[PDB]
DNA sequence: TTTTTTTGATAACTTAATCTCA
DNA sequence: TGAGATTAAGTTAT
């Protein structure tokens, strides 16, 4: 088809196997081109030809050198060479599957191979031309030499697609819906084809509705439709019944969608419209090849994903539709679940979390509200996203506990102006956001009627619309065209792998490009190995500017700055006692200079070893090192496309996909110390720690007591590479441009892997970042060296540091002055943490808030203000246990389900499996669910806590807290005095109040 | 051996004492099916649905597991067949007769023998079409395999892609052997060396070992 | 599935069945086994074990301390020596009784219990006594062959092995204190032999019997004897010169025998035995106080402090006397044995075991000092933490230190030329 | 009429249940 | 009937 653009890349399962290419040219046409797959095995010279069946294909590799990767520990200075070979390499191509016994190279796929040896990119604009391409049906080619083909690229051109958004709903009686007795009701399709039309029709199941009711509809506007043929798509409500309801559903599903899309629908939505086709009518719902050689039925598979970490278990599963047609069916729900973090995944959370703007008042009513969003009240394009996304909404939650129905709607040219329906609210800016409703489906379709039925649709039309808001809002073909060009794969599984397997076509790149081979032979024994190091905070409360340092990139920098791979490791040499260490020492400090060589003194692997030392080689760059710096080029192209942008929508997923490298970059550490991973470097993973620890050591011991006055900067030790003697001024007084009248004094207070905290005798913020800027620029040229960079990330205020990973403040970014608005940031706190409650952040944050500002004011003539904080400490938790006005939601905990457990008599396995078995709906293996403390309502106060677990209950969806059960409000009373009470200085005082309110010890830190 | 009867055609619930804790609620995971079971003709014989179940289930140590019954005909119990023709049955015979010894023989009849019994994951099948029935017997399987589990120390299946999720299928750790039908190309089965491996782990798992040429039918 | 998995699997089984008799290595493979199979199946009837005790007393019976009735099948007679006790189960190294200890075997009994054990695979372990550095043949369970071939079998490849006798008796007849005393002469073997055990045809499970009579003596003095090149062995005298037999230095540590106060030993017909079960910070130096300043505890025995040099080398080597570096090069490489073997051993090790010095408390000596090396050899070392010398072993080892730095610039010197 | 491709690390704190010791 | 230590699980920072 000459001009080409990809799309899908699927493979054919019949007894002829084939691999096949959608694509779609610049006039809109699709065309399928058709190749045979095989089987790809990689051969040394002398194995080629002593091969009794010869091979039906064969193509040179040139010569590669093979490399025993294996990993010895040395006593001494006598270390053998490392075993490489050169040798000429064949990649032979089978029809069908061989067993070649000294075959190499074998952890790469099939398809990876048909991408990196063809020279083809899963993603791209090609010329076909028509010497290699034969006719086998009308739009589908055969293709016998790929790599011809598909010699001439071009620049990438826009191309239509067609979207099918679709959701249904389902009549429910009393627990869940059940396909064998219980209906489809409403089916909405959001349809979008190849001319860019987007139609939006929900269909209604009419068996459910009167005839008198179906005379008012078709009176009111509602088509009747009575087969197949007379339904047309360009109507908004069409009535008709359940049997030609499942034929439209098998109809659309059966055509050639470049994407169908639902939230959830690979377990509900699709399976039940399925078995609903089969039992009524008996009808498959038929996918075929693009040449019609081979047809499959529609049939859900589930595919399980197990854990790796202390026996491994079953920990998610997802859900997937068979087909050969080149569609591309997603599901939101896995995608989301699997890129984000939250309290809970349902389409109400991720709605209220994306879709928030604010508005600003302008005008009040007797119980009515009108408000209005645009680019003055909040961030540029939120009030557009709100706009689009009320096209079809229906309900408002306004300060995130008000759920209001709308009233009217008008979309302007710059944002929105709707009315709601709530009381008047005394202010004048307020949140809007797009969440929950209060809708009860199993009311409404119990009083089943036609106005409900067209309330249904129009619920149902926004789900589907909702699908399509979110498909834009988080980027999803942007990742996935990313992803397939990064990763070289299939666009229908960029988002199915984790790290071990979307690093290998990279990986087989690097390797033909720097033509080496891996082999291992021996096995992987494990040990542990120490981490990161995190400095003991000094103090609580600091009153003054803390200046924070970050490293860039830290592990992927070591690993870059040691040339740390597993082929360039010279060797490991460990000592027993300090005669023999000595000796090695001085053998070693001669025998490998430092500018070529690099030693790294780790801990010792074994209790008899008291020194262990690995030696790198930095004279040829490993293959790490080079993947690495692939790895940050990209995420830096992409930061750099994230500055660069205006609206709200492309900074979040440009946001998100320098996140996604970052963790990328991370996962290739984190893969190199994997016991299971062919890449595993115990001794590479082990100096890459080390380093980090000398470099924040390094940062530490300079920044602290690093005083400055006049034009000078005093740094505490001298400027002195800490692995070896460099080219550079070992000085600590450095020349400033700061003006003659600055005198502060620095002093380090906290760290943490790579990060430094440094206070500042200073209170005035536009002076505290002027110095932090002056030094962050004087402290990346003659400080630190190669590559290893730093950047200043903030400045600190009201810091109240917990622990030694949990710390509150107000940020002011580097951007930033006096009349800046702070941000208040939580780190490992009480608050970000998703399984401690609602009711408890409230009171902690208002309670840190008053201490905060009571220590600033200044106090502590006495007692003071422990008397005062539990004074009111008693006084709410007698309201609240009395009054009992807060709802069940603000006493909710989430837990993720799984199945890694050590014993089979956990507690959380008994609760989910008899959840399970009493309850329709059923927790996955990874969904993550409600539960919370539930007890007898005539049970008093409990003065000692005895069983904990037993009270734990499920909050599915609609519990309801009956008369006889009510919140154990114990628990989260005790948690949350027990946080309290560590904040406070006086301890007496904290222990009587402990013993009186409940009769314990209070544990302090 | 009591019964307990439903409003569906079989409603021949006759059951042992050692599987009470399944029958009530098989009743309601069976009623809401049976309307759209008993409206096609299937091939087990219609009465032959609970037969299995009133067997005692703990004398058994090892369990075979088929997935669906034979395409044509079928008796109501798993890899037995008094009309010796079929090739998955011969290919059986032909390895397990290879390691006894016996060379005379008129089939097999594993049912008799003790400790092993045959399961059948889907209960029923229809004429002419294999897997046809698996939406009407999911969760009865389940949690019929489940409660076979519980009781036995080691399962056996046939078929590597037809049971390749069965460790999700069931919670509780069991030891589980998956073999290759002996209908593939190649005839896979050959090679397959499962019935030492079930044998020398009931050794390993201080079981009495089980006597395999016992059920030889002459 | 597959046959090697099937071979692990089984292999499994046969490590699960001889249990009590393994060493670290087998606990490895043992417990690495069990993960594969529990990972690969989903669940294994056995787990993890970490402990292991040996035990023994599942082959044996109880004691008999009373003349008794026998009468079936014959009488195959077999002494039990005093001593330390050791296992070789398969292709391992001697397992202490309790403790699982891995005793250094010198050479030639390794190979000899190598030797014997692959001519069949009935056997379930081999049984040592250690005596006075001194090896033993014990009694030779077996599920396949009687203990009589395994004798000599085990007499043949180079060890020695007791007598034994065979006698047929018709009724239930007595065995009583005479016929022990008849046997045991017989059996001559004048190495001190505590108990006897004899064999039963026919049930697998061996029986010991011993008679003994409670005695009460007074403590003389403790004394060194030499048994060997630096090994010494304590004893003990009495009024009218009677020897009290140590199995044992630990057995004198448990023993806690006080200088000029009354004991109870075990006497018997021809010698008598110390009896155990009566801290040891101060036994440990007050018995070398007694001894003598000059004096260690190499492990299970007794080392004196003296002269290292030329002499000792050479006697280490196995090579004789000479003077100079010259002639210890040319004799070291005129046999390609001794060569290779200094080649596969480090300097530090080879001057350890040249001086004769313990592992573990030369081990935290050295680790508990500071030296100045240069030219890859010691001229200066100091003190960096005295708390370590509180224990007179490590004083006793310090103050010959000199010795120990010569020696090691010696074998330093001579290897920079071995290459 | 049945069958190829998976799996990042450690450090630090909090709470409940179990084991051990006055 | 309390105190103290230890292990397993969940979750976050880096
Ligand atoms: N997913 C993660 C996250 C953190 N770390 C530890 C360490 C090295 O990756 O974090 C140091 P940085 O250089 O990645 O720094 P940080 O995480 O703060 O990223 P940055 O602010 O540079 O985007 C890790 O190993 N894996
Ligand atoms: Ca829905
Ligand atoms: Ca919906
Ligand atoms: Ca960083």
């Amino acid at each position: 088809g000459m001009d080409v653009r990809c799309i899908n890349w699927f493979e054919s399962h019949g007894e002829n196997r084939f691999l096949y290419l959608k694509s779609r040219c610049r006039n809109g046409e699709t065309v399928f081109i058709r190749f045979p797959h095989y089987f790809y095995y990689v051969v040394t010279d002398e194995i080629y030809q002593s091969l009794s069946p010869p091979p039906f294909n064969a193509r040179p590799m040139g010569k590669m050198r093979t490399i025993d990767i294996d990993e010895t520990i040395s006593y001494n200075l006598d270390i053998k060479d490392r075993k490489c070979s050169v040798a000429d390499m064949w990649l032979i191509e089978e029809p069908k599957k061989r067993s070649i016994q000294n075959a190499t190279m074998d952890e790469f796929f099939n398809i990876s191979w048909f991408y990196i040896s063809n020279g083809i990119s899963p993603d791209g604009c090609y010329s076909l031309d028509e010497q290699y391409l034969t006719k086998i049906n009308n739009g589908c080619y055969h293709c016998d030499d790929p790599r011809n083909c598909f010699a001439k690229e071009i620049p990438r051109f826009d191309i239509p697609r067609s979207y099918l958004f679709l959701d249904i709903e389902c009549h429910f009686d009393k627990k869940f819906p059940s396909v064998f007795i219980n209906p489809i009701s409403h089916t909405s399709y959001c349809y979008i084809d190849l001319s860019g039309k987007r139609l939006l029709f929900t269909l209604i199941n009419e068996e459910m509705l009167t005839e008198q009711e179906i005379q008012e509809a078709v009176d009111r506007g509602c088509l009747r439709i009575q087969s197949l043929m007379e339904m047309d798509y360009e109507r908004e409500l069409v009535l008709c019944s359940e049997i030609v309801l499942l034929r439209i559903a098998k109809q659309l599903l059966e055509l050639t969608f470049d994407y169908v899309v639902t939230f959830n629908g690979h377990n509900f939505d699709l399976r039940y419209i399925t078995n609903r086709l089969e039992l009524l009518t008996g009808e498959k719902i038929i996918f075929r090849s693009p040449d019609k050689k081979e047809a499959v039925h529609l049939c859900i598979y589930e595919r399980n994903q197990s854990s790796h970490k202390g026996v491994c278990g079953m920990a998610n599963t997802t859900f997937h539709v068979n087909n050969n047609n080149g569609t591309i069916f997603f599901d939101l729900y896995s995608f989301i679940q699997k890129s984000e973090k939250l309290d809970s995944y349902k389409l109400d959370s991720i709605s209220k979390n994306a879709f928030s703007c604010m508005g600003k008042v302008l005008n009040r009513g007797v119980r009515e509200m009108t408000f209005i969003g645009d680019d003055t009240t909040d961030a540029k394009g939120k009030a557009d996203t709100f706009a689009k996304v009320l096209t079809t909404g229906n309900y408002v939650t306004v300060d995130e506990d008000i759920i209001c129905k709308v009233i009217r709607k008008d979309i302007l040219e710059n944002g929105f102006k709707v009315v709601l329906s709530c009381p008047t609210l005394p202010n004048d800016i307020y949140k809007l956001s797009f969440g929950k409703d209060d809708i009860d489906l199993a009311q409404m379709y119990k009083d089943y009627n036609l106005n409900i039925a067209l309330d249904m649709a129009r619920y149902c039309i926004h789900d589907a619309c909702l699908c399509q808001y979110l498909w834009e809002y988080y980027g999803v073909e942007t990742k996935t065209d990313a992803g397939a060009a990064t990763y070289v794969l299939p666009q229908s599984m960029v988002f199915e792998y984790r790290a071990s397997t979307i690093i290998k076509g990279p990986l087989l790149k690097l390797l033909l490009e720097t033509k080496t081979i891996l082999v291992r032979s021996e096995t992987k024994q494990k040990f542990p190995y120490e981490g990161g190091k995190v400095f003991a905070p000094k103090q609580k409360m600091f009153s003054n500017n803390v200046l924070i340092f970050d490293y860039n990139s830290l592990y992927p920098n070591v690993c870059i700055f040691g040339n740390l791979s597993p082929e360039t490791l010279v060797g490991v040499v460990v000592s027993t006692n300090r005669l023999e260490e000595e000796i090695n020492n001085q053998l070693l400090l001669q025998k490998y200079p430092p500018p070529r060589y690099i030693t790294v003194h780790c801990e010792p692997r074994l209790p008899n070893l008291i020194s262990e030392i690995a030696i790198f080689d930095r004279s040829i760059e490993g293959t790490i090192p080079r993947l690495l710096r692939t790895f940050l080029a990209e995420r830096a192209r992409y930061k750099k496309m994230l500055k660069q942008a205006t609206s709200s929508t492309e900074k979040a997923i440009y946001d998100s996909m320098q996140y996604t490298y970052k963790i990328v970059a991370n996962s290739v550490y984190g893969l190199m110390g994997f016991r299971n991973s062919a890449l595993y470097s115990y001794a590479s993973a082990k100096s890459c720690t080390s380093i980090g620890r000398r470099m924040i050591l390094y940062l530490e011991s300079v920044l602290n007591g690093a005083e400055l006055s006049n034009g000078m900067l005093r740094f505490a030790n001298t400027l002195s590479n800490p692995f070896y003697m460099d080219d550079r001024d070992i000085n600590p007084i450095v020349k400033t441009s700061l003006p003659i009248d600055y005198r502060f004094r620095f002093r380090s207070v906290y760290g943490d892997t790579d990060s430094v905290f440094t206070e500042i005798d200073s209170q005035d913020v536009d002076k505290s970042i002027e110095i932090a800027k002056e030094l962050e620029r004087l402290i990346n040229s003659r400080v630190l060296f190669n590559n290893f960079k730093i950047e200043f990330e903030a400045v600190y205020k009201n810091l109240i540091m917990q622990s030694k990973k949990k710390y509150t403040t107000m940020k002011y970014s580097a951007s930033s002055n006096s009349k800046s608005v702070p941000e208040r940031i939580n780190k490992g706190t009480s608050e970000t943490r998703r399984d401690v409650s609602k009711f408890h952040k409230n009171m902690i944050k208002t309670y840190k808030t008053r201490l905060s500002e009571m220590l600033s004011e200044g106090r502590m003539n006495s007692n003071q203000v422990c008397i005062d904080i539990l004074r009111s400490l008693e006084t709410d938790l007698r309201s609240e246990f009395d009054s009992r006005s807060s709802p069940l939601e603000l006493f909710m905990l989430s837990r993720m389900h799984h199945s890694n457990y050590k014993s089979a008599d956990n507690p959380n396995m008994y609760l989910v499996t008899e959840y399970n078995k009493n309850n329709p709906e059923t927790i996955e293996l990874g969904e993550r669910y409600y539960f919370a403390y539930i007890c007898p309502a005539n049970v008093p106060w409990t003065k000692k806590l005895v069983n904990i677990k037993t009270y734990e209950t499920i909050i599915d969806r609609s519990f309801k807290l009956g008369s006889n059960q009510r919140i154990f409000y114990e628990v989260y009373f005790k948690r949350l005095t027990s946080e309290i009470v560590n904040l406070l200085d006086n301890k007496v005082l904290c222990i009587s109040f402990f013993q009186r309110m409940f009769g314990s010890r209070p544990t302090f830190y | 051996m009591n019964s307990v009867t439903i409003s569906h055609a079989p409603y021949t619930i006759t059951y042992h004492d050692d599987w009470e804790p399944v029958m009530s609620q098989l009743v309601e995971f069976y009623n809401e099916v049976a309307s759209w079971l008993l409206r096609d003709e299937t091939s087990p014989i219609p009465d032959k649905f609970f037969i299995q179940l009133k067997q005692p289930l703990r004398n058994k140590r090892v369990c075979v597991c088929g997935i669906d019954p034979y395409p044509k005909d079928g008796t109501g119990v798993p890899f037995e067949s008094p009309n010796f023709t079929k090739k998955s049955i011969k290919e059986i015979a032909s390895s397990i007769s290879r390691l006894t010894g016996v060379i005379d023989y008129k089939g097999y009849n594993l049912n008799i023998i003790d400790g092993v019994i045959p399961w059948n994951y889907y209960l029923s099948c229809k004429l002419g079409e294999t897997k046809s029935h698996a939406i009407y017997w999911d969760k009865i399987s389940k949690l019929l395999l489940q409660h076979i589990t519980k009781h036995v120390s080691v399962l056996y299946c046939l078929g590597k892609t037809d049971f390749s999720n069965i460790r999700a299928k069931l919670e509780s750790p069991v030891t589980t052997i998956v073999g290759y039908h002996p209908a593939a190309r190649d005839h896979q089965f050959e090679k397959d060396r499962s019935f030492e491996i079930i044998n020398v782990l009931l050794e390993l798992d201080n079981k009495t070992p089980i006597n395999w040429a016992q059920g030889f039918i002459y | 599935t597959s046959s090697a998995d099937l071979t692990n699997l089984k292999e499994l089984l046969s490590l699960y069945k001889s249990l009590r008799f393994s060493d670290s290595v087998a606990i490895e493979k043992y417990n690495s086994l069990v993960e594969w199979g529990t990972s690969t199946y989903w669940k294994i009837g056995v787990q993890k074990v970490t402990n292991v005790e040996t035990s023994i007393s599942d082959y044996y019976d109880e004691v008999k301390n009373k003349p008794f009735n026998i009468d079936p099948g014959y009488y195959i007679f077999l002494p039990v020596y005093f001593g330390s006790v050791f296992i070789y189960s398969k292709g391992k190294n001697m397992v202490e009784l309790g403790s699982g200890n891995s005793f250094q075997i010198p050479d030639e009994i390794r190979s000899a219990c190598n030797k014997v054990l692959d001519s069949d695979n009935g056997i379930d372990f081999l049984r040592f006594v250690l005596l006075n550095n001194r090896w033993i043949m014990e009694d030779a369970i077996s599920k396949y062959q009687s203990p009589v071939n395994i004798f000599k079998l085990a007499s043949e490849y180079g060890l020695n092995i007791p007598n034994y006798l065979e006698i047929e008796i018709e009724e239930d007849t007595l065995f009583d204190d005479e016929l022990y005393s008849i046997m045991e002469r017989s059996f001559d073997d004048t190495f001190p032999k505590i108990s006897i055990s004899y064999i039963k045809l026919g049930e697998l499970k061996r029986q010991v019997v011993d008679f003994f009579k409670f005695s009460f003596m007074y403590i003389e003095s403790i004394k060194v004897d030499r048994i060997g090149d630096n090994i010494f062995i304590p004893s003990v005298i009495t009024k009218s010169g009677k020897k009290i037999l140590v199995k044992d230095v630990d057995h004198l540590i448990r023993s806690k025998v006080r200088e000029h106060t009354f004991v109870k030993v075990k006497k018997k017909n021809t010698f008598s035995i110390l009896y155990d079960y009566d801290t040891r910070g101060e036994v440990i130096k007050r018995i070398i106080d007694t001894i003598g300043r000059d004096y260690y505890v190499n492990g299970k025995y007794f080392s004196k402090v003296g002269i290292a040099g030329l002499k000792q080398l050479t006697n280490k080597l196995d090579i004789n006397e000479c003077a100079t570096v010259d002639e210890l090069v040319d004799e070291i490489n005129k046999s390609g044995t001794v060569k290779r073997k200094i080649k596969n051993q480090s300097v530090f090790d080879l001057s350890r075991e040249c001086l004769g010095y313990p592992e573990a408390d030369f081990i935290t000596l050295v680790n508990n000092m500071r030296f100045k090396i240069e030219n890859c050899k010691v001229v200066n070392f100091n003190i960096e933490n005295t708390n370590c010398l509180n224990n007179p072993s490590i004083e006793t080892i310090y103050g010959n230190f000199n010795q120990f730095v010569s020696i090691f610039n010696t074998v330093t010197d001579v290897k920079k030329r071995l290459f």
